């Protein structure tokens, strides 16, 4: 317990005082993390920062006149080239390098020690199972599964200069929000955890693992619910995923009594006095920020996202309205009716949702 | 005997003040070695305080110009009384 | 110059506290010194530590008010004059 907690001091002091981005405080954070560097004069102006571990060599090259980052150029030891580290924007034909902006947008190293974590994770795990190889294969694979499950999902890499797989949707306006990050995490459970090869195949329709010999030990592959942000917050019944597969439970601490906005929302009698709203959840509901998606459970990607979905459109919106100060609402798990007037479930399109809400507000209002 | 309590009125010799006890909390820390990570967050939040404080003196110039025109002021009086 | 050399050995201190002891301690030393010198250029100097808000903004009033009885006397002074 001492090292665990030594570990979450040492993390929660590089977390908080990240340094500022000279060439020896980049030196000093590589070194912190077991990476061989040196220093090369390649010109009275120029010095380059070389770095390198296993599988990633990082070149840094560094204005002495500017006091400025001029470049940083990544090269894999891998038969692998093709590892995408620049930020995926449509329409600029600059593709902009994640590590030059970690380095030059931003006023602490904080963004570009995360971006190196993320590499060094990989390259630490990397072997026959090849994870750069993977995680940007996975990136087309999990968007062709979404082509071949008619979910209205796109699939991007690299997104506001950091390294992950972004699940966005189309919002209301037209404006592209993400719903979910997947990137690749340490197991600190279990160090003997399994990580295996899936491929989507598009001739079954399903993930396949076709070598069962290619694993790596001690990663997870982890999905992320990117928050908005309480009524931001994403909920999950209880009994939704296996209490296994969560990674990040939000422990509401016993010191303030947040409820779910949600289970307030059945006990206080501060309602649009036009609604009985009746509750018919047989679960609790669970706040849940990570999950782990790993080998068998990537089918999960689709049902997880519709959920979250269907949770902004139609529940946080049916809560929103029904808080701001008769006919009988009845909200479960999968379903929300409005009488005899209207219903909607999670099966249904994203149209009947937003059809259900446009009709349940001319009714509020 | 007013000089110090003018220094104590202003907030920057407070920032010091605490400055100075939350080094001496960390010390005391890591004499001990069990460091406290609150200790180190309050030094490094005061140390931002000062900084920002820092800042906020520099805008002085003010004070010096109004010493300026107060000379002239006093110059002009003793040329008229003079006169 | 105190202010840098406390950040960078606070960074140090926040990056490698896996250092031996004998590094811990010695840093620590050196901070101790850094603002035990600190504290003594605060203590010497009357001016820093009175540097260290309303009263500007009176001032400048007195000396606008003063300007303007001055501007005043001297204009009655050149009417009442020129005869």
């Amino acid at each position: 317990s001492y090292v665990e907690t030594l570990d979450s001091m040492i993390e929660l002091f590089k977390d908080y005082k990240p340094g500022s981005i000279t060439l020896e405080n980049i030196t000093r954070l590589c070194q912190t993390l077991g990476l061989e560097s040196f220093t090369e004069e390649l010109s009275n102006e120029l010095s380059r920062l070389s770095t390198a571990s296993k599988i990633i060599v990082i070149d840094v090259d560094y204005n002495k006149k500017q006091d400025r980052i001029q470049d940083v150029k990544l090269v894999l030891a891998s038969n692998f080239d093709n590892f995408d580290y620049f930020n995926q924007r449509d329409g600029e034909h600059e593709k902009s390098n994640i590590l030059l902006n970690s380095l030059t947008k931003y006023p602490d190293l904080k963004a570009f020690h995360n971006n190196l974590k993320f590499l060094y994770l990989l390259d630490a795990y990397s072997h026959k199972l090849d994870l750069f190889k993977y995680f940007t294969e996975l990136s087309h694979y999990i968007r062709q599964c979404f082509q071949d499950n008619c979910c209205d999902f796109k699939v991007r890499t690299n997104l506001n200069d950091k390294f992950g797989i972004y699940i966005l949707t189309q919002g209301i306006n037209g404006k592209e929000v993400p719903l979910a990050k997947i990137y690749l995490e340490e197991n600190k459970s279990d160090s003997q955890y399994r990580f295996y090869e899936y491929i989507y195949s598009q001739e079954t329709k399903s993930w396949i693992n076709e070598s069962a010999e290619n694993f790596s030990n001690g990663i997870s592959l982890v999905m992320e619910i990117v928050a908005n942000a309480y009524t931001d917050l994403i909920w999950f019944p209880e009994d939704f995923i296996s209490p296994e597969l969560i990674i990040d439970k939000v422990t509401c601490s016993s010191n303030s009594s947040s409820s779910p906005p949600i289970i307030d929302l059945f006990s206080n009698n501060n309602y649009n006095s036009r609604i009985q709203l009746m509750n018919d959840f047989t679960t609790k509901l669970i706040n849940i920020k990570k999950f782990d998606i790993s080998n068998d459970n990537l089918d999960l990607i689709s049902e997880i996202l519709k959920w979250v979905q269907w949770s902004r459109i139609v529940l946080q919106n049916v809560f929103k309205l029904v808080s701001t100060p008769v006919l009988q609402l009845i909200v479960s798990e999968d379903h929300i009716i409005l009488d005899t007037i209207s219903e909607c479930n999670l099966y249904d399109d994203v149209k009947c949702w937003s059809k259900f809400i446009e009709k349940f507000q001319d009714i509020v209002s | 005997t007013n000089s110090e309590d003018k220094l104590s009125k202003v907030q920057l010799y407070e920032d010091l003040c605490r400055y100075e006890d939350t080094l001496s909390k960390l010390v005391e820390s890591v004499d001990r070695f069990k460091p406290n990570l609150d200790i180190a967050k309050d030094l490094i939040r005061t140390d931002e305080a000062l900084f920002e404080n820092v800042k906020l003196l520099a805008e002085d110039n003010i004070y010096r110009n109004l010493q300026k025109i107060d000379k002239d002021s006093e110059e002009l009086d003793s040329k008229t009384r003079k006169i | 110059e105190f202010i840098p050399h406390i950040f960078y050995s606070l960074h140090q201190i926040r990056k490698d506290p896996n250092n031996l002891s004998n590094q811990l301690e010695t840093l620590t030393g050196s901070i101790r010194h850094r603002l035990k010198l600190c504290k003594s250029l605060i203590s010497e100097n009357e001016d820093t530590k009175d540097l260290l808000p309303s009263e500007w903004q009176d001032i400048i009033h007195q000396r606008e008010q003063e300007l303007q009885i001055k501007r005043d006397v001297l204009d009655d002074l050149y009417r009442k004059l020129q005869r």
